[PDB]
RNA sequence: CGAUGAUUUUUGCCCUGCACAUUUUAGAUGGAUACGAAUAAGACUUUUUAGUCGCUGGACCAUAGCAGGCUGGCAACGGUGCGCUUAGCGGAAAGGCUUUGUGCGCUUGCCGGCGGAUAGCAAUGUCAACAUGCGCGGGGAUAAAUCCUUUGCAUACGACUUAG
RNA sequence: CAUCGGUUUGGAGCGGCAGGAUAAUGGCGGAGGAAUGUGGCACGGCUUCUGCUGUGUGUUAUAGCCUCUGACGAUACUGCCA
């Protein structure tokens, strides 16, 4: 056949889910430029935003209609659990370690060195006769 | 004006199967394959069936854009170089010196040797590209058949045997001597 | 500059002669109510017989985008000055409030007329109901159904001087 | 065990400056890890240890010590102006400073 | 952000200008920088453009005597000391001592073959440039101008590719092999409570 | 102003500075680029030029008015005795240009090359190369141990040799050792040749033949300080000229406030390195030869 | 900038294992942590259709013990430091990267016993790599250059080519 | 080191109040309308109708949108807090 490799790039279209500030999820509901799109999200203010403010996710609300208001992409969103699809990816988990991590006190970090101390022998031991 | 979107669409015969990875672009047909690096422009390739490749620019301006149907055209000429080949004919063109033209082999490689043009003393030589045939034309008087699966290759050649060719000193509408490109067509007759 | 739409309301001062004078009133784009006073009487003079020292400001009311979340496209006319004469042009941009247009617009003719502010009268600005009312095509390229586009080529920014990884651009 | 360190480390960069006259008065700072001036004000008033080696000996030892603080941001990425009881001399242009970790405010 | 003992930076890929201009910054406030592969920077604008710019350099030269006038160096190393050079206030004892501070290279000689190169984001050409701009290879523009080891540089950083590659495939074997153990000490005490930490 | 009439420059400014060679010896600057197809050989040989001749000789250039008639013509004479081989040099191409890696010597060295490393001989204990002839003990490994890192590394190849000049008349009793390098073959042709050649001589007849062009490197004729009218061959002044006449009346105009490079000016003539080329040779003479 | 020859019979020189004391530092204070290439692309699995990864190093390795002391046990037969030792690769400036066996330690993988005070509420509170000298110990080697006379392939004088 | 007084630079600062179209939006309700026309329906090219899809029709259906509006409820912005 003619096996053509095609690019895997992310589009600008009506139902793609972004992230916001690195937190929050929001998704296209209108295309107003190449530079320009209007966001909407359960968590996030309806505005006008440009799209290098934001990064797309692989995520696609499926069937949301151009131009839908706040309460249509509420349940749409609720119907099509964007929420649960994202924390689900290993962006949204790396993410959430970053938090945990980030959240850690002394005590626990010298526990975290502890705990690695003891893991590192069990894979030295795992290693050495396989 | 950045036009959001441009397509154009190859069309691929029956026995023929483009291969494009990265912009390199292989077609192969039943006379050969032809390999072409398009890696200066920024296209993407979509393969919509067997028989149709979708080439894109992405936001381009009117230049970028200008760049896209010749990469339709580029990937076309492979295409019907491998399925019916390329032939371009030459006509020696001479008042009164015959201009003497062989194939010859020199050093391993071949070369088109044309002498007493317009009463020279100079033998001029060109070569051969790689992939290109050269004959002379019994049918014809006087003809010279460059033909191959490359358009590029075989237009190159031939247009290497007119440039080699030009008249000096002369007044080159009265002077009209020289060898000359006078159809370009395919191997395969349509 | 970063714009607001001013409803700005003046007359002549009454005389006895007249005590009731009629009341004009002026849509004005301007960055604070200082500007948008002074740009109604640069208006005023020059289609009335009346100056600030004879004259009196109304009203002064900031005017609100109806559907500032609703995607629309402006058309507005415009009367700029070159190096050379006066023309008359219109345009078009695509926005959220009908200020916002304004702006585009002011950062539009310095890029490609090289005309500052000061030389650019708004004669109208009127939202496009209809796609046909769409002259453009550097906006009509955006109403076409199912639009999608892809962003190739991205470039992130880093935080640091020095990466320990190749760079990349997928997106 | 292999780590002792108490301090953030820290390089003097330039004297407070124009483009052609200098103020020895106060230093600039560049503190590791601060890229910007919200990092930067953890580490203002923070005690500033410049050490370094000399050919006497006082007391049995080589080593001197000139003292400073932080006294505020600089700029758009989180170096700091440091105000030392001595001017730091100008041969230390990009020698390293210790930012001590007190008075502490955690 | 961190202050390294010495930033060894793969040039490849890199603008000339703001590399330079990044290296000077790094040097004078006393960082060590090794640039590698000098051959491989780039400069914004065609190859005929940047080899125009580079005769009008040659053009100049001291009249009453030619050994006075500027020494126009032609490696590609030589070319990016150039244009750090002109960015270091070259001639006070402190110039002189951020300029000891830096190193240059074509390819990757010893000891850095074996050494950690980065890059710089700010100053990358794939980063930086509009994907339609033409650019200069520092090498080819270095051998239209008089320099004359092109050909031995690539036949060196060939035989250390290759080099690198067993590098490579041997430390992604170990890299297999250390993941194999790891994924069998998962789902125990010390593993489950890292994960309830982030790690 | 410009010049009232135009005129060539005096002298070339190919062959400045005219300053002494720093080395009696002509070095070669460039030996012939090698080929491999081609069998092992010297590229260059070293000889005593002894003095001028004249021969007859019959013209053989068609379209020429001499042609199939005496000619007499100058001849020069380059005593040539065979040369000893002694050493091998390995150069290896590196970003910086050939770096010699490594030089193996010969065991045995003759007195009148080992005079080459002294400033005062009668006075010497004469040590030179004892203890290198003594790493030749019994197996030889640290030479072969060279060689072979010449064989895995070297891409250029240069012999040793000396000239045996104690065969010509002259009173001197240093040899002259010179590279030479080798083309021809593989690397490791080219070691193998210099190893099984080490404290052999070496011809002429097996470096150039007859009819072959050759170039010759020497040092000219000093003449010590000159004056710029024999120096770059200006114009001597009018006879009337006050404080003599042997000059460049005009070293500069005012500005460049400098004296330019390109300006004759008196300085050292002659004792300069040259490289003439395409020099004929009509003769390979045989010391052996009565006739 | 490289290769190579010879390097004082003087108590002088070279190499090397220590031990001590000194001078210096453009500036140690856990670790410079090694594919290559593309970027309108990379890498996994099936299938070449499709799904997944990235969206920064806030990473990875190392990190507990009088600047890290003295002792005991359990579990494992691993990890690590040093000393010999085996083999291989690396010439671009290789001067490094691996590797065999062995011995002596330590081990925080787990559980114990004893010690630190008073430097007084901080004062760098002194802990490093390079160099040199000096004492020992073990090996090792045993020159030239200049002036002077001479030469004339050189030359104003220096310098140069020769010879002694 | 602490506390004070003078001057001063800050915080992802927090709270209360006022004004405006007594913000404009949005959400909820009602009425009307259209298309870059959803479902359906009728013809098609490739699909074992595997986001199949294209063109017509018409007006919420198996998506929605626009305009006007009714009663509430916020937020932005700008000020004030002795």
């Amino acid at each position: 056949s003619s096996t053509v490799k095609a690019a895997n790039w992310r589009f600008v279209e009506v139902g793609r889910v972004v992230l916001v500030d690195n937190k929050e999820l929001a998704t296209i509901v209108e295309i107003i430029d190449q530079k320009r799109v209007l966001i909407d999200g359960p968590k996030i203010q309806r505005q006008a935003i440009a799209l290098a403010k934001i990064v797309l996710t692989p995520i696609v609300l499926p069937n949301l209609p151009r131009g839908s208001r706040t309460a249509t992409v509420t349940k749409k969103w609720a119907a099509a659990d964007i929420d649960a699809k994202w924390a689900a990816s290993g962006w949204a988990k790396k993410l959430a370690n970053k938090e945990r991590r980030s959240q850690l006190s002394d005590f626990e970090r010298f526990q975290v060195m502890v705990l690695k101390k003891q893991r590192r022998f069990a894979t030295k031991k795992a290693l050495v006769k396989a | 004006m950045k036009y959001i979107q441009t397509d154009q669409i190859l069309d691929i015969p029956e026995g023929v199967t483009v291969d494009i990875k990265a912009r390199v672009v292989k077609v192969t047909g039943p006379r050969g394959e032809l390999t072409k690096d398009l890696k200066h422009i920024d296209v993407t390739f979509n393969k919509i069936n067997n028989r149709a490749i979708k080439i894109t620019v992405h936001n381009g301006d009117r230049k970028h854009v200008a760049a896209l149907r010749t990469v339709k055209s580029l990937i076309a000429n492979l295409i019907t170089g491998v399925t019916k080949g390329y032939k371009y004919k030459m006509r020696f063109v001479y008042a009164h010196f015959p201009i003497n033209v062989n194939i010859i082999k020199k050093d391993g490689q071949d070369y088109v040797e044309i002498r007493n043009f317009l009463g020279e003393k100079r033998v001029r030589e060109v070569k051969i590209h790689e992939g290109v045939t050269m004959e002379i034309s019994s049918t014809q008087k006087d003809e010279l058949i460059v033909s191959g699966n490359s358009l590029e290759a075989v237009s190159q050649n031939a247009a290497d045997i007119q440039q080699i060719c030009r008249v000096r000193n002369k007044d080159i509408r009265k002077f009209l001597d020289g060898i000359y490109v006078s159809e370009r067509g395919t191997i395969v007759e349509e | 500059s970063r714009l607001n739409e001013y409803q700005v309301i003046g007359r002549n001062l009454p005389t006895e002669s007249v005590p009731e004078p009629k009341l004009f009133r002026m849509r004005i784009f301007a960055p604070n109510t200082v500007v948008a006073k002074s740009r109604y009487w640069y208006f005023l003079q020059k289609l009335h017989k009346v100056k600030k020292a004879s004259g009196e400001i109304v009203s002064v009311n900031i005017i609100s985008e109806a559907k500032p979340t609703k995607v629309k496209t402006f058309g507005i006319w415009l009367r700029y000055e070159s190096r050379s004469g006066i023309h008359n042009m219109y345009k078009e941009y695509r926005d959220v409030t009908r200020v916002g247009a304004v702006e585009t617009m002011y950062q539009d003719l310095a890029a490609r007329h090289r005309a500052r502010f000061r030389s650019i009268h708004i004669l109208k600005v009127v939202e496009l109901e209809k796609t046909d009312d769409v002259k453009r095509q550097y906006v009509k390229q955006f109403l076409t159904k199912d639009l999608k586009f892809p962003l190739p080529h991205r470039v992130q920014k880093s935080k640091k001087l020095f990466q320990a990884t190749a760079p990349t651009t997928f997106y | 065990a292999e780590s002792h360190r108490l301090y953030v480390k820290g390089k003097h960069i330039s004297y407070q400056r124009s483009k052609s006259v200098t103020n020895p008065n106060v230093s600039l700072i560049q503190i590791e890890g601060v890229a910007s001036p919200k990092d930067a004000k953890f580490y203002l008033g923070k005690r500033i240890a410049y050490v370094y080696r000399a050919p006497k000996e006082i007391r049995g030892s080589k080593i001197r010590v000139i003292w400073g603080k932080v006294t505020r941001t600089h700029g758009n990425n989180g170096l700091v102006r440091a105000n030392f009881k001595k001017n730091l001399p100008p041969k230390t242009f990009g020698a390293s400073v210790r930012i001590m970790l007190y008075p502490s405010n955690i | 952000s961190s202050f390294e003992k010495v930033v060894v930076i793969d040039g490849k890929g890199h603008l000339l200008g703001r590399l330079a201009s990044i290296v000077s910054k790094q040097i004078l406030n006393g960082q060590k920088v090794v640039v590698v592969r000098c051959e491989e920077l780039n400069i914004s604008g065609e190859f005929f453009r940047n080899k125009l710019k580079y005769h009008d350099y040659l053009r100049k030269a001291t009249r009453y005597n030619k050994k006075k006038g500027p020494f126009h160096f032609r490696a590609p190393s030589r070319i990016l000391y150039k244009a750090i050079r002109g960015m270091i206030p070259h001639k006070t004892a402190r110039g002189k001592a951020a300029l000891e501070r830096l190193k240059v290279f074509e390819g990757v000689p010893p000891p850095y073959d074996k050494k950690k190169r980065v890059v710089v984001p700010q100053a990358l050409r794939v980063l930086r440039l509009k994907p339609g701009r033409k650019y200069t290879t520092v090498g080819k523009l270095s051998s239209a101008v008089g320099w004359k080891y092109e050909s031995v540089v690539e036949k060196l950083e060939e035989k250390r590719k290759v080099q690198s590659a067993e590098y490579y495939a041997k430390k992604k074997a170990l890299t297999k092999k250390l993941n194999a153990a790891k994924a069998s000490t998962a789902e125990s005490e010390a593993a489950q409570k890292l994960a309830a930490f982030g790690y | 102003s410009h010049r009232k009439y135009e005129a060539p420059r005096h002298g070339s400014l190919g062959f400045l500075p005219r300053k002494r060679a720093a080395k009696q010896r002509g070095r070669v600057k460039s030996f012939p680029k090698d080929v491999k197809s081609k069998p092992v050989a010297l590229t260059a040989f070293l000889g005593y030029k002894a003095g001028m001749t004249t021969i007859v000789r019959d013209l053989d250039r068609p379209g020429s008015k001499m042609h199939k008639r005496e000619v007499v013509e100058a001849a020069t004479v380059v005593d040539t005795p065979p040369m000893v081989v002694v050493g091998v040099v390995g150069y290896v191409e590196t970003p910086r240009g050939l770096r010699s890696l490594t030089t193996v010597w010969a065991e045995h060295l003759s007195e009148e090359v080992r005079r080459r490393f002294y400033k005062n001989w009668y006075k010497s204990k004469k040590k030179a190369f004892t203890k290198y002839s003594g790493k030749y003990a019994t197996d030889a490994k640290q030479v072969e141990t060279e060689l072979a890192r010449i064989k895995k590394y070297a891409s250029v190849v240069r012999v040793l040799a000396h000239t045996q000049i104690k065969k010509t008349p002259l009173s001197q009793k240093k040899a002259h050792l010179a590279e030479i390098q080798i083309n021809g073959g593989s690397v490791s042709d080219k070691v193998d040749w210099a190893k099984e050649h080490f404290e052999k001589e070496v011809s002429v007849d097996s470096v150039f033949e007859q009819d072959e062009m050759i170039d010759v490197i020497a040092v000219t004729k000093g003449h010590g300080f000159e004056g710029v009218t024999h120096r770059w061959g200006t114009k001597k002044l009018p006879r009337k000229t006050h404080r003599g006449l042997r000059k460049v009346a005009c070293i500069g105009a005012w500005h460049p406030a400098n004296v330019n490079w390109t300006v004759a000016r008196a300085g050292q003539n002659g004792y300069h390195h040259r490289t003439s080329i395409n020099h004929k040779v009509y003769r390979v003479g045989k010391g052996t030869d009565e006739a």
